């Protein structure tokens, strides 16, 4: 199914994924059309930080759902 | 042999002074004087990553750490007497160390004096 994502500038990609997908593999896929590594990324839904070792489904996101791109921020 | 000032008694000082800014230093590596990291093993001050964006500092503290493999850092103008923002690039993340004070001295820093900033 494709998932929409918006990226750090407010632009729009499309991601090819499967309800049972982890967060680190749709990091992974981000990183492979946006080049952002996954460490570097935080995935909103419906204001919901989503979480590594969590799938899509367990926050129902669903066919044509939107996520949100931020910046994970570290120090050093 | 140097005299008091004709000016000591009565100089006017400015009613609305801009308190000046607090001290501070400066990345080794560039000009930021702000987002600092002073590295625990070899105290050396380098700025901050620097975001995908473009956001954030110049990225030399952590590549001093690629580079070095010292894992820990405190952010300068966050150490008080009770603590101090300290970064693990080892366990990548935000940590305490109770052994900080003892740390610092190591590099003639009194833990104790400094302010926040
Ligand atoms: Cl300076
Ligand atoms: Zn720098």
């Amino acid at each position: 199914m494709q998932i929409f994502v918006k990226t750090l500038t407010g632009k729009t990609i499309t991601l090819e994924v499967e309800p049972s997908d982890t967060i680190e593999n749709v990091k992974a896929k981000i990183q492979d059309k946006e080049g952002i590594p996954p460490d570097q990324q935080r995935l909103i839904f419906a204001g919901k930080q989503l979480e590594d070792g969590r799938t899509l489904s367990d926050y129902n996101i669903q066919k044509e759902s939107t996520l949100h791109l931020v910046l994970r921020l570290r120090g050093g | 042999v140097r005299q008091v000032s004709k000016h000591a008694f009565s100089l006017k000082q400015l009613d609305n002074p801009a308190r000046i800014p607090p001290c501070g230093w400066k990345c080794s590596k560039c000009d930021m004087r702000e987002n600092l990291w002073l590295n625990l093993t070899d105290g050396s001050i380098l700025c901050g990553r620097r975001y995908f964006d473009g956001s954030g500092g110049n990225n030399h503290a952590v590549e001093h750490y690629r580079e070095t493999g010292y894992p820990l850092a405190v952010k300068l103008g966050t150490i008080t007497p009770d603590g101090a923002d300290v970064y693990s690039y080892d366990e990548d993340d935000m940590v305490l160390d109770p052994s900080l004070a003892e740390h610092l001295s190591h590099f003639g820093i009194d833990m104790l004096k400094m302010q926040k900033t």
